[PDB]
């Protein structure tokens, strides 16, 4: 068999899922400061009851 | 000198203590009381003070 047809190949672009990605979370940013003022306050205001 | 002063208050989860605009930690849930299991809430204070 010979053919008079001209081929053409089209495959659909497959699905692709995007997972959530973060370089730094806000908890790491809150921990970036050398002294979280709030936690220092809460610790130091327990001295009499401790 | 007697001083009466209105201030804001901020508590984070679990809300067993809060702060004030001056920066004073009150070691008691803002919802601790006497009505509907409010004595379940947390207060590290002697019950006579509240
Ligand atoms: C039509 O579709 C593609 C080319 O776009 C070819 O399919 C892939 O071919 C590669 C090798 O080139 C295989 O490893 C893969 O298994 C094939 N499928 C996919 C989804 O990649 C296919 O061969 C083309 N048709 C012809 C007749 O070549």
């Amino acid at each position: 068999t010979v053919s008079t047809f001209i081929d053409l190949n089209i495959t659909m672009l497959e699905d692709h899922e995007f997972v959530p990605l973060e370089v730094y979370t806000r908890h790491e940013i809150k921990d970036s400061g050398l002294l979280d003022y709030t936690e220092v306050q809460r610790r130091n205001q327990l001295h009499d009851l401790r | 000198n007697c001083i009466v002063e209105e201030v804001d208050a901020r508590s984070v989860y679990p809300y067993d203590e809060f702060v004030l605009a001056t920066g004073d930690f009150v070691y008691m849930s803002p919802f601790y009381g006497y009505r509907e299991g409010s004595h379940t809430e947390h207060t590290s204070y002697a019950a006579d003070r509240f």
